[PDB]
Parts: structure tokens; C-alpha cells; sequence
């Protein structure tokens, strides 16, 4: 059992001291975040544009495609881009039609 | 790098960047602690996060290691952010609670106005408030949305300890109409969890003697100095006894 | 890309990548996600600050340029001052940055160069500055008739 | 809207421009309305047919009034040979930009073509090209749909 214990102790001091540990992911985890956030910005605003480009080859002003809550903050903002994929996409086929 | 202080907080830009370094699950727990530490002001020089980012905006180079005027302050401060990190962590609070620890301390029975405390009457409290939550089980988030704001009622608390609403209704009865300090006022009896926590030993102490709490108040008015106004006659002993 | 921003808009100091992508403490991992914001940072605002340009062409005529001249940087006729800084080989026409002389180095004494200073040519008189201060040469096309 | 005066502006002074309401051109009863509603610009080029010297020519600004819902720059264009010209360099229909004036209406607005350096007795460059100019020409290209 003492043989035992410092096995444990040296797991345990392995999955501290290796280098894809908890503090790696937490790192990446908040880095990440603070990218993705950021970068929901930029997307939204070329689909933003391409609404734009929209409302003026066809004359509508009150025809809107991008609507607000492709984020969920509380949901880490997951599955935004599919939901302005979904978005893009039905500006296209309006486009089409 | 590239902060318009007009454009966002401070604190809220700051936070996913002090998590990922003080190993934090959560963004919204980062903020907390870093507002936190605004209340404070840690280490010897004062230090304030906006102080914390004009330091690093001008006084230091990321992989240089030299000796900056006031990097000792600096430390101290992310010392201290460590520190809150491992209050949270060790007292199992939640996160929005947290929140509410942060920002109104006065519904946890700190003074007003008052920055918080990590002191262990502190430390306890959260740690009794923590067990509070978790007792409440799938109700919790009903009775904590409740306590945020001030809607908490007794018949709201004893549905989710599974208590009689008579029970906690009797047991707020006889904690404002006696001398607690802080006092126990209608206004605050389920605001503040100081009063929360008054009431509920007015509950545990009537189910160890399996009276009602006016039972318990008909035993705490047979003190003997408190009655040396008004002596008990033997048939309020008598009364009491049965 | 970004001095390709900084050429194709007036501007030099700003700048959209910046130190720090790679973390050698974690590996430099999310450095390629650090610069991909940081690209579409450049085209946000490349798309933000882009215009229609006022695509103007203008004629110049250098026996013009030389011939309408102040009196003090003495004017000459193009045509005829040529003529004879070809015949001789020491010949130097017009002074200041509008003079016509051979080249000064090693391999360019024997080559007849005309210059001209663009604040001569007056071009910015044109139109007047409420259409756009930036005002820049899109293409040169030389004509020797 | 369909006055011809000099600018009011400060730069604008020495320019003589010439204003045109797309209302009074009506363009819209050149079909019948069961082929569509929405009429709107596609192209508009100008042609300034006058006595230009070789090598020396016309300088012009093609504007609109509104820039209400136009991208940047697509007000405005700029007139250098004036031989059916746009202001751009090269025409690119199959370009991905959107051209000068693109999508105003046919109906309504106010276009104007203003000539810097007009004057004569404010000396200007352009005042001797004016006396021969007899009219301007705008090759209105647009859409039924």
C-alpha cells in the first residue's frame, strides 16, 4: 500500500507536470474564447454587407436576413456560425428566386 | 493590446485573459474576481485593474526579465487574484452567487458600503451559504433568483427545504420580535442571508426540541436577568414545562 | 499583406499584426488563430476605408513644361535644346528638378535625361480639394511622337 | 434643378456645373409600365464633344446629389477625354464592385456635371474648352426589371 500510494503520487505528478495538463486547456479554452468572440464580430459584419448588397441590387429595405442571437453567450457562443450559415444561405436562395 | 477604454470594461475584456492564466473554468468567475479586487485593493501599492493595465501598457516588455520601479506591486496583485481564485474554488459557491458576493456584500451580511472580506468568518459563511444551496436541491435555482432579487418569501424557502410554511413563517415571527444583532427586520428577513441564517436556527432548534418556535420563545423568555423586569409567575414555568 | 494595406491606403502607422501569436510557453498552439483574426481585421477595415476612386487621366507635354517655366530657372524649347546637348557631348539645359542634362554616374554619361518635378506640373490644381486630398499616380504611359 | 450656375461651395466657385432632374429627362414613359416597375441606372458615360487641343484635355465631375444609399465613391465620376467615357480606366461589367451611379432610380434624383477652373476673368484652365463647347452628352445605361 505505501507502494501504492507513491504509484498515485506519481500519476498525480504526472498529469501536473505534463505539457497537455488542465493549465494547457484552460489556456487555450480563454484564448480561444476571446478569438472566437472577436471574430463573431467581423463574420457578422460581412454578413451584415452582403445583407447590404442585397437590399440594393433588389429594391427592398425591409427585407432582413441576419437576425440577432447567433450567439449565445451563455452557450459559449456555440454553433454561431452555423447559424449564419443557415442565414447566408437563405439570402441566396431568396436571391435566386 | 489595442484597448479602447471607450468602447468596452475593463474588467470584462480582461477576464477570458485572466482565466485562461489563473486555470479558471469560467469567464464570469474571472470578472467576479476581478472585481473583487478592485474592492480590495491588494498588495502595497493600491492596485486597481486599471492600474494593473497602465502598468503593463507602458512599463512592461513581455519576455524581458529585468527589474521594473513597481513590479512588486504588480505581483501582489496577481498574488491576490490567485488567492480569490482559490476562495472560490474551496468554498463550492456557485457562479452567480458569486456574483452577488462580489457586488452587493450587504446581502451577506456585510456592513454598507463595505468592501468584502476573505476573512475565515468570511470564508465560513460562504462555505454555510454553499451547503445552503446545495440542500435545496433541484429548487435551488428558484430560491437563488428569488434571493437576487428581493422576492423571497417564507413560503417560497420552505417549499424547497420541504419544511411547513407555517414553520418558517412562526421561526420569522419570533426573530423580529427579538433582540438580534443584526436585527431581523420584515423588510430584510429573507434579503440578507444573515437573517436567512438567524431564522434557520430558530428552525433547528424547535425540530431538536420538537416544539413550534413560539415554544422556544416561551423558553428564551424565562431568562433569568431578562426577567428580572417581569418575573415569570410558576404557571408560565408550568406552561412551559408541559 | 500589410504593407500591401499600408501602400494601397495612405497610411503607416497603422498596423494589425502585432507581436505575440506565437506563445513559446504553449507551444506557439493558437498562433495560427491569433493571425487569422488579425488577417480578417486588415480586410474589415480594408472594406471599411475602400472607394470608388476618381479615375482622372492628364496629359503632359514636357516642351510645355520646359518652355512655360519661371525666367529664374531659365526656360528653353525642348526641341531645339536637344539638338545641341546631343551634338556636343557637355550640354546641360534648365536647372532646379525640371533641367535636361546627361546622367552623372558611371554607365549613364552618354544617356540624355530629361526630368521633370511633379510639383511643377501643378496637377493637385485640377480639381479643387473638396473632392479628396489622396491623390496619387496610378500609371505613367510615355509618348515620344 | 435644371439650372446651370457656378458652384456655392468654397472650392467650388471657379466651377461651372451643370445640373440635370432626372425627373424632367423622363425616361420612365420610354416603355410601357407592364414591363417593370423598378427602373434603376446601370451606367452613366458622358460625352463632351468639343474643339479639345491634342494632347491637352477636358477635366469634369459627374455627380449626384443624394449619396443616400450608394456604396463609397459611387456618387461621383470623373471626365478626362470625354469621348464616351466612364470614369473609370477600364470598364468591367464582370467586375465584383458595383459601378459609379448603379442602382439609382430612374425617376427621381439630380445629376450634375461640374467643370473646375472654369472663369475667364479668374484665370482657370479650363476656359477656352468651354467657349467651344456646344453640348454634353450622357449615355444614360439602365435597367427594366
Amino acid at each position: 500500500l505505501k507502494t501504492q500510494q507513491e504509484q498515485t503520487q506519481s500519476q498525480l505528478a504526472f498529469l501536473q507536470r505534463k505539457f497537455s495538463n488542465q493549465a494547457l486547456y484552460n489556456w487555450l479554452r480563454g484564448r480561444l474564447a476571446a478569438i472566437y468572440f472577436q471574430f463573431y464580430d467581423l463574420a457578422v459584419a460581412r454578413c451584415l454587407m452582403a445583407e447590404q448588397a442585397y437590399r440594393w441590387e433588389l429594391n427592398d429595405d425591409s427585407a432582413r436576413f441576419i437576425k440577432p442571437g447567433a450567439w449565445q453567450g451563455t452557450y459559449a457562443g456555440l454553433l454561431a456560425g452555423e447559424t449564419l450559415m443557415l442565414s447566408l444561405a437563405q439570402m441566396e436562395d431568396a436571391h435566386l428566386k | 493590446q489595442g484597448f479602447d477604454k471607450d468602447k468596452a470594461d475593463l474588467l470584462h475584456v480582461m477576464a477570458p485573459y485572466i482565466a485562461a492564466t489563473l486555470q479558471l473554468s469560467s469567464e464570469n468567475v474571472a470578472h467576479s474576481v476581478l472585481l473583487w479586487a478592485d474592492k480590495l485593493q491588494p498588495g502595497d501599492g493600491a492596485m486597481t485593474a486599471e492600474k494593473f493595465w497602465d502598468w503593463l501598457n507602458t512599463k512592461y516588455t513581455p519576455g524581458s526579465s529585468e527589474a521594473v520601479e513597481t513590479q512588486e506591486h504588480i505581483v501582489q496583485y496577481c498574488q491576490a487574484l490567485a488567492q480569490l481564485e482559490m476562495v472560490y474554488h474551496s468554498t463550492g459557491i456557485n457562479e452567480n452567487a458569486f456574483r452577488l458576493f462580489v457586488t452587493k456584500p450587504e446581502m451577506f451580511g456585510a456592513a454598507t458600503g463595505a468592501a468584502p472580506a476573505h476573512d475565515a468568518l468570511s470564508l465560513i459563511m460562504l462555505t454555510r451559504f454553499a451547503d445552503w444551496v446545495n440542500a435545496l436541491g433541484e429548487k435551488a435555482s428558484s430560491v437563488l433568483a428569488a434571493f437576487e432579487a428581493n422576492s423571497l418569501t417564507a413560503e417560497q424557502l420552505a417549499d424547497a427545504m420541504n419544511l411547513d410554511a407555517n414553520l418558517l413563517l412562526q421561526a420569522s415571527i419570533q426573530a423580529q420580535n427579538h433582540q438580534h444583532l443584526p436585527p431581523v427586520t420584515p423588510e430584510n428577513a429573507f434579503s440578507c442571508w444573515t437573517s436567512i441564517n438567524t431564522i434557520l436556527q430558530w428552525v433547528n432548534v424547535a425540530q431538536q426540541l420538537n416544539v413550534a418556535p413560539q415554544g422556544v420563545s416561551a423558553l428564551v423568555g424565562l431568562d433569568y436577568i431578562q426577567s428580572m423586569k417581569e418575573t415569570p409567575t410558576y404557571a408560565q414555568w408550568e406552561n412551559a414545562a408541559g | 499583406a500589410e504593407q500591401a494595406y499600408r501602400w494601397e491606403l495612405n497610411d503607416d502607422s497603422a498596423r494589425f499584426i502585432k507581436p505575440g501569436a506565437w506563445q513559446g510557453t504553449y507551444a506557439g498552439l493558437l498562433a495560427g488563430e491569433t493571425l487569422m483574426l488579425s488577417l480578417a481585421q486588415m480586410e474589415d477595415a480594408h472594406l471599411k476605408r475602400d472607394k470608388r476612386a476618381l479615375e482622372v487621366e492628364r496629359t503632359v507635354s514636357l516642351a510645355e513644361v520646359y518652355a512655360g517655366l519661371p525666367k529664374d530657372n531659365g526656360p528653353f524649347s525642348l526641341a531645339q535644346e536637344i539638338d545641341k546637348l546631343v551634338s556636343q557631348g557637355s550640354g546641360s539645359a534648365g536647372s532646379g528638378n525640371n533641367n535636361l542634362a546627361f546622367g552623372a554616374g558611371t554607365d549613364t554619361k552618354t544617356s540624355l535625361q530629361a526630368s521633370v518635378s511633379f510639383a511643377d506640373l501643378k496637377i493637385r490644381e485640377d480639381y479643387p480639394a473638396s473632392l479628396g486630398k489622396i491623390r496619387r499616380i496610378k500609371q505613367i504611359s510615355v509618348t515620344l511622337p | 434643378n435644371n439650372n446651370l450656375a457656378f458652384g456655392a461651395g468654397t472650392d467650388t466657385k471657379t466651377s461651372l456645373q451643370a445640373s440635370v432632374s432626372f425627373a424632367d429627362l423622363k425616361i420612365r414613359e420610354d416603355y410601357p409600365a407592364s414591363l417593370g416597375k423598378i427602373r434603376r441606372i446601370k451606367q452613366i458615360s458622358v460625352t463632351l464633344p468639343a474643339l479639345l487641343g491634342p494632347y491637352q484635355d477636358v477635366q469634369a465631375i459627374l455627380s449626384y446629389g443624394d449619396k443616400a444609399g450608394l456604396a463609397n465613391g459611387c456618387e461621383a465620376l470623373a471626365v478626362s477625354h470625354g469621348m464616351n467615357d466612364s470614369g473609370q480606366f477600364q470598364l468591367d461589367f464582370n467586375d465584383g464592385k458595383f459601378l459609379p451611379f448603379e442602382g439609382i432610380a430612374i425617376d427621381q434624383g439630380t445629376l450634375t456635371l461640374s467643370f473646375p477652373n472654369a472663369s475667364m476673368p479668374e484665370k482657370g484652365k479650363q476656359a477656352t474648352m468651354l467657349k467651344t463647347l456646344n453640348d454634353i452628352i450622357l449615355h444614360i445605361r439602365y435597367t427594366i426589371k
